[PDB]
DNA sequence: ATTCGGCCGTGTACAAT
RNA sequence: AUUGUACACGGCCGAAU
């Protein structure tokens, strides 16, 4: 053992060079897509690279900063059936209605909502990042409403049906209601699971298609060394 | 590919007489206080504490008392008193007001309130007159009635003692491997607007002690309450001590973010600056800013043997300015491990330095190692906040304080109540 | 201005010795 | 408010140019 699996998820490969037109800053600038603001300049990575034709080394300085958002964007084209983005930016939006026939499922429905962040280290390295939400909706109404919300309402008995069904499929506590062992474990089994089946490939890793090359993600946490030093 | 580090194993509680106690074993540490008393013993002028309420020959609060008697006589140590009841019979706050009234004038040292229901307004704004008088600890019927007395009635006691001036633990951490001065930082947003408070801590024996408190500061004066106190803190570690800052000046900042430059680093650049054109601290000065956050996209599956989470100690980044650390292992109970949900670990980042890049790795984890060692040492129950004392103490402040105001109730500080250091008041 | 990282409040529960 | 740990919402505060 000795291992901390860190919620990150490597990118084994990815293009030496990136092709970035890096474009003096504009000031109509929308968020969009396939374009990263870092410093007071424009880089149009990936789609849209037909003025400056430029290539961005692994070494350059721009090049950790305008990566993240090319592999998010590149990340937000393959995604399986079920699963549906909400919201790009920053982190992706990756939500996914439950169906589990969990107790009082006609009344209250739940939402498994992933979300999707990227980390970069020693600038040699990278990673994808997972975080898990579920999102308590009123199937009738579909609406964000809370435990202590709904008290009396939509059934007093009802929290503890929700309460314990969410903590059952967030994987911190039992399907009852009580504690159990491996909550830790099932916390990232679920994670690994739903990106794996989230990104369309049940294989273990998914080989997506970028303008540059090829990026390859081991969907699974990245390992931590027990280095002492 | 990163790399995570562990404390070496340590960092046994000391309740003073000498002491052997564990940590993250509560019935290790309420055995080792019933055998062997607190730190400092907090004998008053009036061994006498009351506790007062509205039930009348109720079985539960008799239970209560008999409790409070044979716990705080003999785990305590509070010795020579005796458990006196005061009725209000009217839950208005100026009946209850009234009541404790007749233990004041009684002088009993110890207040051990009782509500009946689950009341903000009231329960703040009498907070705020019998906490800046006497060491009392707010508590609630509703909520008593449901879980067991006993896991109740413990940490209730603790947070007493630690209420009563006395200390109920201290930590063996060496005047050595840690800063000599912390000016930890914590916050509580309300009506989306940042207030900050300051613990500060000066080395007054030689261990890590919280030795006075600062009250709630505005973001707009956050500066210049942080250059004051960078003074501050100096001034008095001389007084105290004739020792010199060889190690490090370092922060703890929660619930902001400091900047690289133009910001808190430079207002501590220019600040130790200051301090060492005066002789007060040593050339080889480190300022060694900080931040700490508890809530991110991160998680961590610990060794599958430890409920698969991680130790007690673990640095995972290097060469970068985050890191990681786990501090809430499972309690060791009887028969194994608490059973527990999964955890979120804090992560530090060092916003800003200036070890020049020599021993860098060295001074990373000589921070590390402290706030490891710093956050244990809270005292609001046999359970720790997985926050520094100099984080969980300033955020206690500021959510009291705050909460007192908004109500306006009875004003409390702990600049111009001078009594008010060196005696958890806002726990 | 965007990217990127958090961040603390009020109410459900769970459990320690 | 015995403490924490979690949780879901509501509202979000600020790192880097």
């Amino acid at each position: 053992s000795g291992i901390l699996y860190i919620n990150i998820y490597p990118i084994v490969n990815y293009p030496e060079t990136i092709k970035v037109s890096a474009i003096p800053y504009y000031e109509e600038f929308l968020p969009g897509k396939w374009k990263k603001r870092i410093g007071d300049l424009i880089y149009l990575y990936g789609y849209g690279i037909e003025n400056e034709f430029d290539e961005i080394d692994n070494s350059n300085a721009l090049f950790g900063k305008i990566f993240r958002k090319y592999l998010l964007d590149i990340l937000s084209e393959n995604i399986a059936t079920p699963w549906q983005l909400k919201e790009l930016g920053s982190t992706l939006r990756l939500v996914k209605e439950i169906t589990e026939n969990y107790e009082f499922s006609n009344i209250i429905k739940l939402q498994y909502e992933l979300i999707i962040n990227v980390h970069h280290w020693q600038n040699t390295n990278f990673g994808i990042i997972v975080d898990l939400k579920i999102n308590i909706l009123d199937r009738e109404n579909n609406q964000r409403i809370s435990y202590t919300k709904i008290k009396d309402k939509y059934g007093e008995s009802v929290k503890k049906k929700i309460w314990v069904s969410v903590q059952a499929f967030h994987r911190h506590l039992t399907p009852e209601g009580k504690k159990y062992a491996t909550a830790m474990r099932d916390k990232f089994n679920l994670l690994t699971g739903l990106l794996k089946e989230a990104f369309g490939s049940s294989e273990d890793e998914k080989t997506f298609s970028t303008p540059d090359g090829e990026i390859k993600i081991v969907f699974k946490p990245l390992e931590i060394v027990e280095v002492s030093n | 590919m990163m790399e995570y580090k562990i404390v070496e194993n340590g960092l046994t509680y000391r309740i003073g007489n000498g002491a052997s106690v564990p940590i993250s074993n509560t019935g290790e540490l309420i055995k080792g206080l019933r055998n062997y008393g607190p730190y400092e013993v907090p004998s008053l002028k009036y061994n006498q504490i009351a506790l007062i309420h509205n039930n009348q020959f109720s079985s539960l609060i008799n239970q209560l008392k008999s409790q409070i008697s044979s716990k705080i006589d003999e785990v305590w140590h509070i010795h020579n008193i005796n458990i006196s009841e005061f009725i209000y019979d009217s839950p208005h706050f100026d009946s209850i007001k009234s009541q404790v009234d007749n233990a004041i004038d009684t002088g009993v040292d110890g207040i051990m309130l009782v509500l009946p229901e689950y009341n903000t307004p009231l329960y703040y704004k009498l907070k705020s007159y019998l906490i800046n008088s006497i060491p009392s600890q707010f508590m609630r019927y509703d909520i008593l009635s449901n879980r067991n007395l006993t896991f109740y009635v413990d940490n209730l006691l603790v947070q007493f003692v630690s209420k009563l001036g006395g200390k109920p633990w201290i930590l063996n951490v060496d005047p050595e491997k840690g800063s000599d001065i912390i000016i930890g930082t914590g916050a509580t947003r309300i009506d989306n607007v940042n207030l900050f408070c300051f613990a500060m801590v000066f080395k007054k024996d030689g261990t890590m002690l919280w030795n006075e408190i600062s009250p709630i500061v505005t973001s707009s004066e956050y500066l210049t309450y942080l250059k004051s106190t960078i003074k501050k803190v100096v001034y008095g570690f001389k007084k105290s001590n004739p020792d010199w800052d060889v190690e490090k000046l370092t922060l703890h900042v929660s619930g902001k973010r400091p900047k690289m430059k133009d910001g808190e680093t430079k207002i501590l650049k220019e600040t130790v600056e200051e301090l060492k054109k005066q002789e007060m601290v040593s050339r080889d000065v480190k300022y060694a800013i900080l931040h700490l956050n508890e809530t991110h996209p991160f998680w961590v599956m610990g060794d599958p043997n430890n409920r698969f989470h991680p130790y007690e100690g673990t640095k995972v980044k290097l060469s970068s300015k985050r890191y990681l650390l786990t501090l809430l292992q499972p309690y060791l109970k009887r028969n194994g491990l608490e059973m527990v949900t999964p955890i979120k670990p804090l992560s530090v980042e060092i916003v800003s330095d200036n070890w020049t890049s020599e021993e860098y790795y060295h001074n990373v984890h000589e921070i590390l190692d402290e706030i490891y060692y710093l956050s244990k040492m809270n005292w609001r129950g046999f359970r720790s906040r997985n926050l520094p004392v100099t984080v969980n103490y300033p955020k206690l402040v500021a959510g009291i304080i705050a909460n007192v105001n908004r109500y306006g109730g009875y004003p409390i500080n702990p600049e111009g109540n001078r009594s008010l250091q060196t005696n958890p008041w806002f726990l």
